[PDB]
DNA sequence: AGAAAACCCTTTTGTTATATAGTATTTTATCCTC
DNA sequence: GAGGATAAAATACTATATCCTGGTTAAAGGGTTTTCT
RNA sequence: CCCAAAAGAAGUCUUUCUUUUGGGUUUAACCAGGAU
C-alpha cells in the first residue's frame, strides 16, 4: 500500500476508438477479482 | 553506416541490389538439401542449418569440438571450419544460393 | 509515352543499374528467422521458408549437373523454366500460375507474404506489441470512489 | 424494404401473436446484421482517416 | 403429461396440441441407419418408399460395381455389406481412448470374361464409426457430433437483372449438377443467347444444338417463335456439325490439336455419361418437376439427355418473351417464372448421413483407381480379389472426415440443453456453402418460408448472424432432405384431424391459418375472417371457407432452446434471442431445483438430451444406492444400472447422477429414475428461484450491474464445481528409457512428500500451484531433463482421480511412448464478483457487490430480499416480460385460492378447472404462445393466501413495502418484489482476471507471449498507439514500445535499475526493426541505414 | 516510403521506392514509432524536450 | 534360400469457391478515314 | 479495301474493427534390408 | 539477466561470501468455438 501512493495507472478498452480511451487513475487496494471503475466515465469509455 | 546498429539513424534508403552485393552479404554458400540428421539431432554440413555458414548453435562451441572454453575466441576452427562466438550470431549471417 | 517515362528516368538518374531485375544469386535469411520447431515424438514442423529453399536448391543442383554432363538443349530449357517457377515461387507464392501447396492442399507462406496483411512485420509485430507489467480484468461499478 | 400493409396492431403488454411476431423478426434481424457490417467498416474509415 | 412419472405441472393453455412433439433427436439417428441400412430403417420405408429401399453403402457400391478392364475380359463386383458386433461397449471405448466402431465386411466377386471362372470372397473393408444411441459418435475417446449443412438444391434456375447500360431484362439460366459441369444459357445486350459450356468463353446456343446433331432446318422449325433464336440462327458462323465440335473444343480444352473423334468423346463425357454428370436423385426429380417432361416414369437415370437441354432453352426463351406457361411434347405444361435462391424449397439439407456417405463414395473412386491400375500389371490366373483391394484409403477418408472438418465439431456439454441444441443445428458454412467473410445481407434475413421449419429467434449473436440456425420443433427431414412440416387439413369449413406433412412449394401452393383460432368445439371457425398465409407470405383476411390447413398448434415456430422461455410473445425478438442464447451456457449446480414458472418443455428436453437413466422395461426396484440401481423386471431378468459419479464434461463441469427411486416403488417403461447435470426430478433445472426487487439501490447496480444477498453464498445456493484434467507421456524416443520415476533430479524432502510410491499424487491432497503430480525425466542426448508435470499456474483443488495406462499391461496406446499417465482435479467455487448472472429473458449482468445479508431491503416480515434488478433496464429494452413473470413467480410462491363461493369470476371464467386454487410452492407452466393473459394475473394477485399470520405482503398492484436495512426508515414509495428464475453463466472471473511483471519471451521476435496459459501480456495494439499521439505524451509511448516489449539490454537494465532504485536508463532500438530488415534484405534490396 | 510501405500496397510501394533509391528521411510519427524514437510532436518537440 | 516385417526417400476431373466495389491496364472489335 | 483510332470487355490487383480459449500438427507408395523359417 | 545442484569459510541453529557443472523459452502455424 506505501508503494502504490500516487503511482498512476493507465486504464484502457477495446476498441479504443478515440482520445479518452486510454486514462490514468490513481490505484487503490480492493476485495475480490474485479477492477472498479467510477460512474461518470463510463460514457468516455462506452463501457456497459 | 552505423553497421549493426544504434542510434545515429538519419536515413534509410532504399534501392535494388546486384549480384556482387548478394555474393558480398554472404560468409558462404549452401548446397544440398539437408535440414537437420535425425541421429545426432545436429546441423547437417553445408545445408540450411550448416554451422561453417551461419555461425555455432551454442555458445563458444564448435562443431568439431576442438574448443569449448570462452578464452578461445575468434579462432576459426582449423578442423570443422566453424567461428567461435556466440549463437546470436545466428540471427545475422545470411546464405547465398549460386 | 508517358507512362513509360517514369521508369526510364527513375533509372537515368541514379547510378543503379537495371541489371538488378535479372538475379544471379539467391540471399538465404538466417536461421533462426525461419526456424523448426522440434515438438515432442520427432514432430519437426518446419517452416515454408525451408520447404520453398528446398525446392531451388534441389532444382539448381539437378539443373546443374545436367548441364556438366552434356544434354540436349530441349531437356536443358525445361529444367531452367524449372528453376524459374521455383524461384517465382520462393519470392511470391501464388502471383503467376497455381500456388505451391504443401500438407492438406494448402498454400505455403513465401517471404512476401510476411510483408503484407494484418500477418506481416508492418502492421502486427512493428506498430503494436505486447507488453510486460499489464493485466486484463471484468469491470464492475464502484460508488464509492472519486473521480 | 417496404413496409408490410397488415400491420402489427398488438401491444408488448397485450402480448403479439404469431404472424404479428414473425413479420416483426423479419425486421429486427438486419438490425443486428447492419450493426455488425458497420461496427466493421467504421474502423477502416478511420483508419484512412 | 404422458410420462409415467412426470411431476404434476399444471399449465394454463386453452388449446389442445393434436400432435405430440415428435423425437427430438430423431433426425441425426434416422437419418444414420439409413446410411447402414438396419432393419428399422427398413420398416419405415416400408410404410411411404416401398418402391426402392436401399442403404447408402448399398448405393454407393451398387454405383460403383463393376469394375472392368478396357478390354472387357475381366471384372470386379461388391455386394451386401455386413456389419459385425461392436469391438467394446461405449463406456470401455470412451474410458479407454478407444473409437466405437464395428468390422465392415463386403462380397467381392472377380470374374474372368474368357474362361468363366468366377472366385468370390469376403473382404473386410475397415473399421466403420458407429453412433451412440444418443446421437453421438465416439473418436481416440472424445464424443463428437456431425452437424447438419444447408446448401443450394441441384436443378435448374432462373434469374433476371436490370442492365444499367441498356435498361433491359436479362435473364439467364444456371444447371447446377451434382459433381458435374456447369452450362449457363444467358441473353444479355444486342439479344444473344449463347452457352459457357464448363465455366468458359461464350458463344452462342446454336453452336451446341448443332453440336448435338441439329440441322438449321430444325431448329428454326421448333425455334421459330422468337425473334432472338432467328437472329442467333442468322448468325452463327458454324458450318456443318464437324466444325461446331472442333470449335467446343478450342474452348473447353485451348492449346490442343482439334480432331473429331476426341472432341466428340469429350463432349459425351462432360454431360452424357454417368461418370462426371450425376444430378444425384433430387436433382432429376426437380428437374423433371421444373419442367415437366417424366411424370409418370420413376427417377431411374441421374445424366443429362438432349430433351432436356432443348426443353431448358425453350423454357428460357419463353421466359424472356413474357410468356405465362408453357407446353412441352410429351409432357404436362408448367408456369414459367424466376426462380429464387433462399426459398426452402431450393435449399436442401445434407445430414449426418449424406456427409459420410460422400466420404465413402471418394475412397472408393481412390481404391477403383487403385484396382483398375493393378488389374494389368497381374498376370491373369493369378489374381483374386483380395490381392487387387488396397483397403488403406477408404479407412484414410474416413479418419480424414471424422478428424478433420467443420462438420465434425466437439460436442458442447456445459449442459444437457447445450448438447440436445447442438445436435439439431443448421449451419450454411463448410466445405461446399458459403463463408463467414463473404456472405451478403441477403442470405442472413428470414425468409417468409421458414415458418415452422427454422426458427427465426435462435441464432448466434457474433458475426454468424444468419447463417447458423436450429430445426424447429415439429419439422423433418424428408427422404430427398427438404424440410417437411406437419398441417391439419380442413375440409368445406370441418377441422379434421388428418395431418399432412407439407415442404415448402406445398405450403405455397395453397392457404394455410393460425393455430390459435376460435375452434367452435365442432371443427369450425366461429367467424368467417381469420388471418392466413399466401403464396409470397403475405398476410390477410380470407374467409372460413376457402381455407385449406392450419397449424398443428401455436409453437411450432420456436426452435428447443426458445421453446422454453415464458412469456416469450411479450418480449422484443432482440431480446428473447440473448435470451435463447444464454441458456446454452448455464453451469451444472451442486444442487438442482425446477424452475417455478415453466412452459411445460422441460420434461420432453430433458428426457430425449439423454443426461438422465430411463427404466428400459418395466419392474421393481430391488436395491438402491448412489453407485447402481437395480431393477427386477417382470418376467425373472434382472438389469443394473451404472452411475456417471464426478466425470468430466468436454467444458470442465461435473456430470453427475444420483437415483430419484427407493428400494420398494414400481418403475414403468420410459419414467425418469435417475437425475442428470441440470435435472430436477426429469424437469430441466439451469438455475435457482431468487427473490428479486425491481427498486435501484445507492447505485451499485448502475447500467445493468446486479446486487446479491450474501445468503446465496453462505447456504451455497450458487455453487459450482469444475475438473481439470492434467495429461503426461513418457516418449520412448530415439535415446529410449524414459521412465515415471518418484525420485526428482535436484528436489528437496518436502516438496516430494506427497508423491507416492511410483511418482503420482496420491488421490485426496490439494495440490496448489507450485506442486509436483508426475514425475517425469527424460535423456539429455544425470543426462536427464525433469519434465516433471507441474500444476500450471492458477489451479488448485483436490486429486479425485488418477488413471495410469501402461504398454506391459499390452494396452493401446501412442506408438512410441509407456505411460500416460493422466490426473483430475476438483473444486468447488462460489458466487463472487465478476461472474455474469442472467435470467432467461436476456437480463444479463455482472454481480456489483455481494452485500451482507443484514443491509438488505427487508420486507415486512422479515425477509431479507436476495437480488435487486434496476429499473432503467426495463422499459428501454423491451422485455417486460421478466416483469409478468416475477408476478406470477410470487403467485406461484404465496399460493392462491380464486373464491368461486357466489359463481367463479369472470376474469377467471376460462380458467381450466383445478387452477382456481393452489398450495403454496406450486409449479405451474405457460406455454410460449398461449399462456397466462393480463386479466388472469390480476385476478390471481388479487386474491393470495397470508404468510404465517394473516398479512398480505404484496397488494393488488404486485407491489410491497420495503423496510431499509442499512438506514431503518422505510421506503417512502412501494416496489416491486417476486421469484425470479434466474442461473450463473459460465463466464467466471477466475478465469478471467491475468497479470505479468516479467516471464517467458517469444524466439523469433523478443516480444512476449499472449495469453493466460503461458504467462501472457496484453497487446498494446495499432489504435491504443493513435491515443497516445493524441494525447502528445510520447515518453510513454516509447518506453511502452522500447523497454517493456523487445529491447534485449533494455529490459535487464530497468529490473536492475528498479530493484536498485536507480533512475531508469534509456531506450535502444526494437528487435523487430532488424528483423524487418533481415527481411527485405532477403528479398534482394539493398536496405541501409545511411547517417 | 516507409510509412507508405506500412499503410497499403506493400509489394508495389516497396518495388517502386526500391526502383526509384528514394532516401526517406525520418520525420512524421508512424516511422518514429517504428525505429523505437522519439515522436517529433508533443512532449518530444525540441522546444520541451 | 525364400518370405514377411521394418528402413529411407519423395511428393501432394477439377472439384467445392454461392462475393461486391473500385481502379487500372491490356486486348479486341468495330467504326471512321484515306 | 486496308490501316488507324476509339469504345468495350476482359482481366488483374486491392480492401473490408478489438480481444480471448480449444484441438492438430501426414499419408502413401516404391525401393531396399534384415530376421525367421 | 535468472534458477538448480555439489564443495569450502563465517555466524545463526540457517543466512551471507568463494569455486565447478548444468542450464531459459510451456515456441510456432492452422481450423474451430466464444466475448464486448
Ligand atoms: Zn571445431
Amino acid at each position: 500500500e506505501e508503494v502504490i501512493a500516487e503511482h498512476p495507472v493507465l486504464l484502457n478498452r477495446a476498441p479504443t476508438l478515440h482520445r479518452l480511451g486510454i486514462q490514468a487513475f490513481e490505484p487503490m487496494l480492493v476485495e475480490g477479482k474485479a477492477i472498479q471503475l467510477h460512474p461518470l466515465v463510463c460514457e468516455a469509455f462506452n463501457a456497459d | 553506416g552505423a553497421m549493426l546498429d544504434v542510434n545515429f539513424f538519419d536515413e534509410l534508403r532504399i534501392g535494388l541490389a546486384t549480384a556482387e552485393d548478394i555474393r558480398q552479404w554472404s560468409y558462404g554458400e549452401v548446397k544440398k538439401p539437408e535440414t537437420i540428421n535425425y541421429r545426432t539431432l545436429k546441423p547437417e554440413k553445408d545445408g540450411l542449418f550448416c554451422e561453417k555458414i551461419f555461425g555455432p548453435t551454442r555458445d563458444w562451441e564448435c562443431y568439431c569440438g576442438k574448443y569449448k572454453r570462452v578464452r578461445f575466441k575468434g579462432i576459426i576452427c582449423e578442423r570443422c571450419g566453424v567461428e567461435v562466438t556466440r549463437a546470436k550470431v545466428r540471427r545475422e549471417r545470411m546464405g547465398h544460393i549460386e | 509515352a508517358l507512362k513509360r517515362l517514369k521508369v526510364v528516368a527513375a533509372f537515368q538518374q541514379s547510378g543503379n543499374s537495371p541489371m538488378g531485375m535479372v538475379l544471379d544469386a539467391v540471399p538465404v535469411i538466417p536461421p533462426e528467422l525461419r526456424p523448426m520447431v522440434q515438438l515432442d515424438g520427432g514432430r519437426f514442423a518446419t517452416s515454408d521458408l525451408n520447404d520453398l529453399y528446398r525446392r531451388v536448391i534441389n532444382r539448381n543442383n539437378r539443373l546443374k549437373r545436367l548441364i556438366d554432363l552434356g544434354a540436349p538443349e530441349i531437356i536443358v530449357n525445361n529444367e531452367k523454366r524449372m528453376l524459374q517457377e521455383s524461384v517465382d515461387a520462393l519470392f511470391d507464392n501464388g502471383r503467376r500460375g497455381r500456388p505451391v501447396t504443401g500438407p492438406g492442399n494448402r498454400p505455403l507462406k513465401s517471404l512476401s507474404d510476411l510483408l503484407k496483411g494484418k500477418q506481416g512485420r508492418f502492421r502486427q509485430n512493428l506498430l503494436g506489441k505486447r507488453v510486460d507489467y499489464s493485466g486484463r480484468s471484468v469491470i464492475v461499478v464502484g460508488p464509492q470512489l472519486k473521480l | 424494404g417496404e413496409f408490410i400493409p397488415r400491420p402489427v396492431k398488438s401491444s408488448f403488454r397485450e402480448g403479439l401473436t404469431v404472424l404479428e411476431y414473425f413479420i416483426n423478426t423479419h425486421g429486427a434481424r438486419k438490425g443486428l446484421a447492419d450493426t455488425a457490417l458497420r461496427t466493421a467498416d467504421s474502423g477502416y474509415l478511420t483508419r484512412r482517416l | 403429461n404422458s410420462v409415467p412419472g412426470a411431476p404434476n405441472r399444471v399449465s394454463f393453455a386453452k388449446l389442445r396440441e393434436p400432435l405430440e412433439v415428435p423425437g427430438l433427436l430423431d433426425v441425426q439417428t434416422d437419418s444414420f441407419e439409413w446410411l447402414i441400412g438396419s432393419p428399422r430403417w427398413r420398416e419405415s420405408a416400408a410404410e411411404r418408399g416401398d418402391v426402392n429401399p436401399v442403404g447408402g453403402l448399398e448405393e454407393v457400391l451398387y454405383e460403383l460395381s463393376p469394375i472392368e478392364d478396357f478390354s472387357g475380359s475381366m471384372s470386379l463386383s461388391f455386394s451386401d455389406p455386413r456389419f459385425d458386433d461392436v469391438k467394446a461397449p461405449v463406456d470401455e471405448c470412451k474410458d479407454k481412448d478407444m473409437t466405437y466402431a464395428a468390422p465392415l465386411f463386403v462380397t467381392a466377386e472377380f470374374i474372368n470374361n474368357n474362361t468363366g471362372e468366377i472366385k468370390s470372397q469376403t473382404v473386410f473393408m475397415g473399421d466403420f464409426p458407429m453412433m451412440t444411441e444418443k446421437g453421438t459418435f465416439i473418436i481416440n475417446g472424445t464424443e463428437r457430433v456431425v452437424v447438419s449443412q444447408l446448401v443450394r438444391s441441384p436443378g435448374v434456375y432462373f434469374d433476371e437483372t436490370i442492365d444499367k447500360s441498356t435498361d433491359k431484362t436479362l435473364h439467364s439460366v444456371k444447371v447446377i449438377p451434382s459433381r458435374g459441369a456447369w452450362l449457363e444459357f444467358d441473353v444479355d445486350k444486342r439479344d444473344t443467347v449463347g452457352v459457357r459450356i464448363d465455366r468458359k468463353r461464350r458463344q452462342p446456343v446454336t453452336v451446341l444444338l448443332k453440336a448435338l446433331g441439329w440441322t438449321s432446318e430444325q431448329i428454326v422449325e421448333r425455334f421459330g417463335f422468337s425473334e432472338i433464336m432467328r437472329s442467333t440462327l442468322e448468325k452463327d458462323n458454324t458450318v456443318g456439325t464437324d466444325e461446331a465440335l472442333l470449335d467446343i473444343y478450342r474452348k473447353l480444352r485451348p492449346g490442343e490439336p482439334p480432331t473429331k473423334e476426341s472432341a466428340q468423346t469429350l463432349l459425351e463425357n462432360l454431360f452424357f455419361k454417368e461418370k462426371r454428370y450425376d444430378l444425384a436423385r433430387v436433382g432429376r426429380y426437380k428437374v423433371n418437376k421444373k419442367l415437366g417432361l417424366h411424370v409418370g416414369e420413376p427417377i431411374t437415370s441421374s445424366t443429362l439427355t438432349e430433351e432436356d437441354v432443348v426443353a431448358t432453352i425453350e423454357y428460357l426463351v419463353r421466359l424472356h418473351e413474357g410468356q405465362t406457361t408453357m407446353t412441352v411434347p410429351g409432357g404436362v405444361e408448367v408456369p414459367v417464372e424466376t426462380d429464387d435462391i433462399d426459398h426452402f424449397g431450393n435449399r436442401r439439407l445434407r445430414t449426418v448421413g449424406e456427409l459420410i456417405q460422400n466420404q465413402i463414395r471418394v475412397g472408393m473412386s481412390r481404391m477403383e483407381r487403385v484396382v483398375r491400375e493393378r488389374m494389368t500389371t497381374q498376370d491373369v490366373e493369378a489374381i483374386t480379389p483380395q490381392t487387387l483391394i488396397n483397403i488403406r484409403p477408404v479407412v484414410a477418408a474416413i479418419k480424414e472426415f471424422f478428424g478433420t472438418s467443420q462438420l465434425s465439431q466437439f460436442m458442447d456439454q456445459n449442459n444437457p440443453l447445450s448438447g440436445l441444441t447442438h445436435k439439431r443445428r443448421l449451419s450454411a458454412l463448410g466445405p461446399g456453402g458459403l463463408s463467414r467473410e463473404r456472405a451478403g445481407l441477403e442470405v442472413r434475413d428470414v425468409h417468409p418460408s421458414h415458418y415452422g421449419r427454422m426458427c427465426p429467434i435462435e441464432t448466434p449473436e457474433g458475426p454468424n448472424i444468419g447463417l447458423i440456425g436450429s430445426l424447429s420443433v415439429y419439422a423433418r427431414v424428408n427422404p430427398f432432405g427438404f424440410i417437411e412440416t406437419p398441417y391439419r387439413k380442413v375440409v368445406d369449413g370441418v377441422v379434421s384431424d388428418e395431418i399432412v406433412y407439407l415442404t415448402a412449394d406445398e405450403e405455397d401452393r395453397h392457404v394455410v391459418a393460425q393455430a390459435n383460432s376460435p375452434i367452435d368445439a365442432d371443427g369450425r371457425f366461429v367467424e368467417p375472417r381469420v388471418l392466413v398465409r399466401r403464396k409470397a407470405g403475405e398476410v390477410e383476411y380470407v374467409p372460413s371457407s376457402e381455407v385449406d390447413y392450419m397449424d398443428v398448434s401455436p409453437r411450432q415456430m420456436v426452435s428447443v432452446a426458445t421453446a422454453m422461455i415464458p412469456f416469450l410473445e411479450h418480449d422484443d425478438a432482440n431480446r428473447a434471442l440473448m435470451g435463447a442464447n444464454m441458456q446454452r451456457q448455464a453451469v451444472p449446480l451442486v444442487r438442482s431445483e425446477a424452475p417455478l414458472v415453466g412452459t411445460g418443455m422441460e420434461l420432453r428436453a430433458a428426457i430425449d438430451a439423454g443426461d438422465v437413466v430411463v427404466a428400459e422395461e418395466s419392474g421393481v426396484i430391488e436395491e438402491v444406492s448412489a453407485d447402481y440401481i437395480t431393477v427386477m423386471h417382470d418376467n425373472g431378468t434382472r438389469r443394473t444400472y451404472r452411475m456417471r459419479k464426478f466425470a468430466r464434461s468436454n467444458h470442465g463441469t461435473c456430470a453427475n447422477q444420483c437415483p430419484i427411486v427407493d428400494a420398494g416403488d414400481r418403475v414403468e417403461a420410459g419414467q425418469v429414475i435417475a437425475d442428470g447435470p441440470c435435472t430436477d426430478d426429469g424437469e430441466m433445472a439451469l438455475g435457482k428461484n431468487l427473490l428479486v426487487a425491481i427498486m435501484p439501490w445507492e447505485g451499485h447496480n448502475y447500467e445493468d450491474a446486479i446486487i446479491l444477498s450474501n445468503r446465496l453464498v453462505e447456504e451455497d445456493v450458487l455453487t459450482s464445481i469444475h475438473i481439470e484434467e492434467h495429461e503426461i507421456d513418457a516418449r520412448d524416443t530415439k535415446l529410449g528409457a524414459e521412465e515415471i520415476t518418484r525420485d526428482i533430479p535436484n528436489i528437496s524432502d518436502e516438496v516430494l512428500a506427497d508423491l507416492d510410491e511410483r511418482g503420482i499424487v496420491r488421490i485426496g491432497a490439494e495440490v496448489r500451484d507450485g506442486d509436483i503430480l508426475v514425475g517425469k525425466v527424460t535423456p539429455k542426448g544425470r543426462e536427464v531433463r525433469d519434465t516433471s508435470l507441474k500444476v500450471p499456474h492458477g489451479e488448485s483443488g483436490k486429486v479425485i482421480g488418477i488413471r495410469v495406462f501402461s504398454r506391459e499391461d499390452e494396452d493401446e496406446l501412442p506408438a512410441g511412448v509407456n505411460e500416460l499417465v493422466r490426473v483430475y482435479v476438483a473444486q468447488k467455487r462460489k458466487i463472487s464478483d465478476g461472474d455474469k448472472l442472467a435470467g432467461r429473458h436476456g437480463n444479463k449482468g455482472v454481480i456489483g457487490k455481494i452485500l451482507p445479508v443484514e443491509d438488505m431491503p427487508f420486507l415486512a416480515d422479515g425477509t431479507p430480499v436476495d437480488i435487486i434488478l434496476n429499473t432503467h433496464g426495463v422499459p428501454r429494452r423491451m422485455n417486460i416480460g421478466q416483469i409478468l413473470e416475477t408476478h406470477l413467480g410470487w403467485c406461484a410462491h404465496s399460493g392462491w385460492k380464486v373464491d368461486a363461493a357466489k359463481g367463479v369470476p369472470d376474469w377467471a371464467a376460462r380458467l381450466p378447472d383445478e387452477l382456481l386454487e393452489a398450495q403454496p410452492n406450486a409449479i405451474v407452466s405457460t406455454p410460449v404462445f398461449d399462456g397466462a393473459q393480463e386479466a388472469e394475473l390480476q385476478g390471481l394477485l388479487s386474491c393470495t393466501l397470508p404468510n404465517r399470520d394473516g398479512d398480505v405482503l404484496v397488494d393488488a398492484d404486485g407491489k410491497a413495502m420495503l423496510f431499509d436495512g442499512r438506514s431503518g426508515e422505510p421506503f417512502p414509495y412501494p416496489v416491486t418484489v417476486g421469484y425470479m428464475y434466474i442461473m450463473k453463466l459460465h463466464h467466471l472471473v477466475d478465469d478471467k482476471i491475468h497479470a505479468r511483471s516479467t516471464g517467458p519471451y517469444s524466439m523469433i521476435t523478443q516480444q512476449p507471449l499472449g495469453g493466460k496459459a503461458q504467462f501472457g501480456g496484453q497487446r498494446f495494439g495499432e489504435m491504443e498507439c493513435w491515443a497516445m499521439q493524441a494525447y502528445g505524451a510520447a515518453y510513454t509511448l516509447q518506453e511502452l514500445l522500447t523497454i517493456k516489449s523487445d529491447d534485449t539490454v533494455g529490459r535487464v537494465k530497468v529490473y536492475e535499475a528498479i530493484v536498485k532504485g536507480e533512475n531508469i536508463p534509456e531506450p535502444g532500438i526494437p528487435e523487430s526493426f532488424k528483423v524487418l530488415l533481415k527481411e527485405l534484405q532477403s528479398l534482394c534490396l539493398n536496405v541501409e541505414v545511411l547517417s | 516510403w516507409l510509412s507508405a510501405a506500412s499503410f497499403q500496397e506493400t509489394t508495389r510501394v516497396l518495388t517502386d521506392a526500391a526502383i526509384n533509391c528514394r532516401s526517406d528521411k525520418l520525420n512524421g510519427l508512424k516511422e518514429n514509432v517504428i525505429i523505437g524514437k522519439l515522436i517529433p510532436a508533443g512532449t518530444g518537440i525540441n522546444r520541451y524536450r
